[PDB]
C-alpha cells in the first residue's frame, strides 16, 4: 500500500502516524531520523605550510665575480652583494621550500558546491522495525527488505558552510583564502602547492636578503612571519563551535553531521502481508477518557485512561488525531474490559484532542497547567500555534469584550432603520 | 586537565553558572536556533555569568570537557485559567509585543462602539423629533 | 562555598566543623593507585 507524509527533521525524535486502508485493522507506523549529514562536493586548489627557507652554505669568490640567475626553484632573492668579507663576492640565495614536516602540519584550501542529504531512517512497522539510509532527493530508493522509502527534497535547503574553506588539522574555517598563483606576502597562502609531494612551489613569500656584514659568514635575511603561522594566531573558532543549527563538523569527506532544519516529506510503500484484516482485529466499543496530570510542554506530560470494551486478547494500536497533542507507545494490549493508560504530550493549555483506540474515535477534552522547571534537557516535541495556545477563558473575554463593541453597533444600525422607515 | 564542573542556576529563560578555575579556561557558547550569536572567553578565578536560553535554546561547552545542550521551557508567574490579572500577567511576560496590541485593539473597538452609538442615538432624537 | 566562611565552628578546639567545598571526587584511571579530585578554593583566601 502507499503512504505519504511529512516527517520533521529533528533528529531522534520519534513520528508517529496511522496507516489505514479498508477492511483492515489500522496498522502503526514509527520514522525516527537517526542522523543525517550533508556532503558537499569539494576540490582543493592548494597547500600551505611554513617555509623553512633554503639558507644554503652561500657561493663566495675571493677575488672573482657572480652572475647567479635562477634555478627552477621557489621564490628566491639570488642576490648578488659586491665587495664583501675584506673584489670579493657573495652570491646568497635563500629560497623557500616546504618546512621540514609538513606530512603533520599543512592546511587544504578546499573549495565547496552544493551539498546532497543523506538521512539514516528508522522505520517500524507493524512488529518489524528497519535500519536503512536513503538520499534526500525524491528519486532515490533506499529499500529495507521490503519497503522502497523515497524521500522529497527538503522544504529550505540550508548550508553551514560557505563557498571557500580552510582544512588545518581537524577544524574547519570560513576564510576566503586568495585564488592560486595570485597571492599576496605576509598573509595565508605565501607558499601554494598542488599537492605535499608535487613539484612547482609558486611564492611571494616576503623574504628579503640582507647585505652581510660581519668578520665571520653568515647569510643575513629578515621575513616577515609566514602566512600560515600568523594565520595560526589570527584564526577565530572554527566552523565546528560557530554552524548554525547546532550541526557537528567531522571531516575526513568534509560532511556537516547531524543538522536540523526544514522538513522531509516521506513517501513509503508498505508491504502486503503486514496488514490484518477486521475479521481478525478485536473490535472495541464506547471508549471514555478520564485525564490526569496535564503538565503541558515538557516531554511526556500527560496521563489519560482509556476506558474500553472489547471482544479478543489483542493489540490495538492508538493514535492522536490532531496535531496539538501526540502520544507515546502507541500500542495497547487490550483486554475484554480494562482500562489501560496513555502519555499525552501537548505544548498548549488546552487538551482537546481526539483519540482512536483501534478504530473508534473519540475526544479528550482537559485543562494544561504550566510547568514548575525553568530549563529541561530533551528538546520541544511540538510547535505553538496562534488559536490553540490561547487558552479558552481568554477567549471567552476577548469574545465578550469584542463582541459587546458590536452588538451596540448593530443596536445603533437598527436605531438608523427604525429611526428613519417609520418618521 | 579538566576543568572544576562548574555550578548552575536555572532561572526563567536564563542560566546563571558560577565558575571556579584558577588556570585559564575557555568558555564558548552558541544558540542553536537559525542566529547562533557565539561567545567566547577565557575565565580565571571566580565569576558568576548570565545567558538567556530561548526555546531552542543554548548549548555550552566549558574548558575541553565534552558538551552539553541546554533547552528551556515555557513557565511564567500566572495562569492562563483564572481572573484577568492572573492571564495578563502569563502572556505579557511572555510576549509583550502581542498583549499589549490586543489590549489596546480591543479598548478602541469599546470607544468605537460606544462613540458610534451615542452619536446615532442623538441623530434619531434630533431628526424623529420635528 | 567560595566565599567568606567556608569552615565553621563555634571555637578554635570545638567539635562540629560545617563545611562546603563542592568537592567532587573523580574515577581513577592510571597505572598506580591514585584518588583524584577537584574543589573550590578557599574562601578565606578570596577575601584577604
Ligand atoms: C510565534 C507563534 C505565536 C503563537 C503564540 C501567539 C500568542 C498570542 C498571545 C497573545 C496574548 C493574548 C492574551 C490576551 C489575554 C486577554 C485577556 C483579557
Amino acid at each position: 500500500f502507499e503512504h505519504a507524509t511529512t516527517v520533521p527533521n529533528v533528529p531522534r525524535i520519534p513520528y508517529k502516524a496511522l496507516v489505514e486502508r479498508a477492511g483492515y485493522a489500522p496498522l502503526n507506523l514509527e520514522i525516527t531520523v537517526m542522523s543525517s549529514e550533508l556532503i558537499p562536493s569539494t576540490n582543493l586548489e592548494y597547500v600551505t605550510c611554513k617555509y623553512t627557507t633554503v639558507v644554503p652554505s652561500p657561493k663566495v669568490k675571493c677575488c672573482g665575480t657572480l652572475e647567479c640567475s635562477s634555478a627552477r626553484h621557489a621564490d628566491y632573492n639570488c642576490k648578488v652583494f659586491g665587495g664583501v668579507y675584506p673584489e670579493n663576492s657573495q652570491m646568497s640565495e635563500a629560497y623557500v621550500e616546504f618546512s621540514a614536516d609538513c606530512a603533520a602540519d599543512h592546511a587544504q584550501a578546499v573549495k565547496v558546491h552544493t551539498a546532497a542529504l543523506k538521512a539514516g531512517l528508522r522505520i517500524v512497522y507493524g512488529n518489524t522495525t528497519s535500519m536503512l539510509d536513503v538520499y534526500v532527493n525524491g528519486v532515490t530508493p533506499g529499500t529495507s527488505k521490503d519497503l522502497k522509502v523515497i524521500a522529497g527534497p527538503i522544504s529550505a535547503a540550508y548550508t553551514p558552510f560557505d563557498h571557500k574553506v580552510i582544512i588545518h588539522k581537524g577544524k574547519v574555517y570560513n576564510y576566503d583564502f586568495p585564488e592560486y598563483g595570485a597571492m599576496k606576502p605576509g598573509a595565508f597562502g605565501d607558499i601554494q602547492a598542488t599537492s605535499l609531494t608535487s613539484n612547482d612551489l609558486i611564492a611571494n613569500t616576503d623574504i628579503r636578503l640582507l647585505k652581510p656584514s660581519a668578520k665571520n659568514v653568515h647569510v643575513p635575511y629578515t621575513q616577515a612571519a609566514s602566512g600560515f603561522e600568523m594565520w595560526k594566531n589570527n584564526s577565530g573558532r572554527p566552523l565546528q563551535e560557530t554552524a548554525p543549527f547546532g550541526c557537528q563538523i567531522a571531516v575526513n569527506p568534509l560532511r556537516a553531521v547531524d543538522c536540523a532544519y526544514g522538513n522531509i516529506p516521506i513517501s513509503l510503500d508498505i508491504p502486503n502481508a503486514a496488514f490484518v484484516r477486521v475479521s481478525d482485529a478485536p473490535l472495541v466499543t464506547a471508549l471514555k477518557c478520564e485525564v490526569g496530570e496535564c503538565v503541558y510542554s515538557a516531554d511526556f506530560g500527560g496521563i489519560a485512561t482509556l476506558q474500553y470494551s472489547s471482544d479478543r486478547e489483542g493489540q490495538c494500536s492508538v493514535h492522536s488525531h490532531s496535531s496539538t497533542a501526540t502520544l507515546q507507545e502507541s500500542t495497547v494490549h487490550v483486554l475484554q474490559k480494562g482500562g489501560a493508560t496513555i502519555h499525552f504530550s501537548t505544548a498548549s493549555p488546552q487538551a482537546n484532542f481526539i483519540v482512536s483506540l483501534c478504530g473508534k474515535k473519540t475526544t479528550c477534552n482537559a485543562e494544561c497547567k504550566p510547568p514548575a522547571d525553568h530549563i529541561v534537557n530533551v528538546p520541544h516535541k511540538n510547535d505553538q500555534e496562534f488559536q490553540a495556545a490561547v487558552s479558552q477563558t481568554s477567549w471567552s473575554w476577548l469574545f465578550a469584550l469584542f463582541g459587546g463593541a458590536s452588538s451596540l453597533l448593530v443596536i445603533g444600525v437598527m436605531i438608523f432603520a427604525c429611526s428613519a422607515l417609520l418618521t | 586537565p579538566l576543568a572544576h564542573v562548574p555550578q548552575v542556576v536555572h532561572g526563567f529563560k536564563h542560566i546563571s553558572l558560577q565558575l571556579d578555575t584558577d588556570h585559564l579556561t575557555l568558555l564558548t557558547t552558541r544558540r542553536l536556533g537559525e542566529k547562533p550569536e557565539p561567545t567566547s572567553e577565557w575565565i580565571i578565578g571566580k565569576t558568576v555569568r548570565n545567558f538567556s536560553v530561548g526555546r531552542d535554546g543554548f548549548e555550552y561547552i566549558w574548558g575541553n570537557h565534552e558538551p552539553v545542550r541546554v533547552w528551556a521551557q515555557e513557565s511564567a508567574p500566572g495562569d492562563p485559567h483564572g481572573w484577568p490579572h492572573e492571564i495578563v500577567q502569563h502572556y505579557y511576560h511572555r510576549h509583550p509585543v502581542y498583549t499589549v496590541m490586543i489590549l489596546v485593539a480591543a479598548t478602541l473597538a469599546i470607544v468605537l462602539g460606544v462613540s458610534v452609538a451615542s452619536v446615532c442615538v442623538c441623530r434619531a432624537r434630533r431628526e424623529c423629533l420635528t
